[PDB]
């Protein structure tokens, strides 16, 4: 098994920790959803071959821009994350996490995530983003985004009811072993 | 790490920490308050375990086992005695609270009310400088650690096979030496997070409404002066 690192980027409520979260327990939280993510060496097998995938977080890094690209040395993959409940988090993408990201790990692959994606179809986000004249995040504009940030991949998932997300990781795992 | 305080701490939440007839004594409120004040109280728990991982199996081992320059050893593993020392202290008053506030005749049954007044102590005044000092070099002291790491386990046999022994058995998955020290990095912006979903549920009390409150801006403020003291040292 090798060692692999991956690294998940994205503003505060772009949902990051949960995915950590349920990904590393292989279930939603029952009684108490942790409000932090220490770190996790996951043992996954993709394709016929074992990784030792480590995984962290940059929560509570946002603010402060000289501690947060400690998190990013011998990083394998990114996972670019931005919630599809909120089109202003995608909207940061391009402006400042692509060009960090970029610059802290040079080559390494990004894969755009779209979380949250059980919102798309929730009435009271669509009532709510209406208010400020906007909508939630279409499939679409997630692949155009991922095409114009020179991303390894598009994917999509839901922390809240675990579809998708089994996926997101082995397809890190996937991206990390590449050249 | 001590028995006594993984088993009190081995619970996924407070909610499940209390039995079951103590915790149905409360309102829904207060049961979500304690859970997120037993999650800050179990990951510095985790936390001061990281850094004795850090200070007596790999310093330690690479002093005796290896004989490694003690100049060396500094390189690697920056203020670990200081870290050390500001969270043993600061676990030390987090689990008497813990203590003080146990039911007479049980070992788990607990609800802390004030937490407030030991952030705003821990995040200010002489314990606050030496947080902001500390972390401010250790911080500083990061890559050049690192560097020093990777050169020292691809050109030396005899610290390959120490690092492949001391990080075999299953307890030590997720902490190896560069783990150990993102860990120990990442610790100081977990605070206002906890912080915040603590006072969330503590508007019962307008006293502690307002400490959580002083307590989340000390924290804050560490946090500018530690990421404005910052800057990469290269060897
Ligand atoms: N060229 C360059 C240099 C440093 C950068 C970026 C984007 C973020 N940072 C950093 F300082 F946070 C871009």
């Amino acid at each position: 098994a090798i060692r692999k690192k991956l690294v998940i980027v994205g503003d505060g409520a772009c949902g990051k920790t949960c995915l950590l979260i349920v990904f590393s327990k292989d279930q939603f939280p029952e009684v108490y959803v942790p409000t932090v993510f220490e770190n996790y060496v996951a043992d996954i097998e993709v394709d016929g071959k074992q990784v030792e995938l480590a995984l962290w977080d940059t929560a509570g890094q946002e603010d402060y821009d000289r501690l947060r690209p400690l998190s990013y040395p011998d990083t394998d993959v990114i996972l670019m994350c931005f919630s599809i409940d909120s089109p202003d988090s995608l909207e940061n993408i391009p402006e400042k996490w692509t060009p960090e990201v970029k610059h802290f790990c040079p080559n390494v692959p990004i894969i755009l995530v779209g979380n949250k994606k059980d919102l798309r179809n929730d009435e009271h986000t669509r009532r709510e983003l209406a208010k400020m004249k906007q909508e939630p995040v279409k499939p679409e504009e997630g692949r155009d985004m991922a095409n114009r940030i020179g991303a390894f991949g598009y994917m999509e998932c839901s922390a809240k009811t675990k579809d998708g997300v089994r996926e997101v990781f082995e397809m890190a795992t996937r991206a990390a072993l590449q050249a | 790490s001590m028995e006594m305080d993984e088993k009190d701490f081995a619970a996924d939440s407070w909610s499940l920490a209390v039995d079951s007839s103590f915790l149905q004594q409360h309102k829904k409120e207060v049961m979500k308050q304690q859970d997120v004040i037993y999650e800050l109280i179990q990951t510095e728990l985790h936390h001061v375990r990281t850094l004795k991982i850090m200070t007596r199996l790999f310093r330690t081992g690479m002093l005796e086992e290896l004989h490694l320059e003690p100049g060396v050893v500094q390189g690697l593993f920056p203020c670990v005695d200081e870290l050390s020392d500001i969270h043993t202290r600061f676990l030390s008053q987090l689990l008497e609270r813990r203590r003080q506030a146990l039911c007479p005749g049980s070992t788990r049954n607990f609800v802390i009310h004030r937490l407030g007044d030991l952030l705003i102590s821990q995040f200010s005044g002489p314990s606050a400088e030496q947080m902001c000092k500390t972390y401010s070099e250790f911080c500083s002291r990061h890559s050049k650690a690192l560097k020093l790491y990777k050169e020292l386990y691809a050109r030396d046999k005899r610290f390959q096979q120490f690092i492949r022994k001391v990080t075999r058995p299953a307890v030590l998955k997720r902490h190896g030496v560069q783990e150990c020290i993102l860990l120990v990095t990442q610790r100081i912006t977990k605070y206002p997070l906890l912080i915040s979903r603590i006072l969330q549920h503590s508007h019962g009390i307008e006293e502690e409404r307002q400490d959580l409150t002083t307590a989340l801006g000390l924290v804050k403020e560490l946090l500018s002066n530690v990421d404005e003291g910052i800057y990469q040292l290269e060897k």
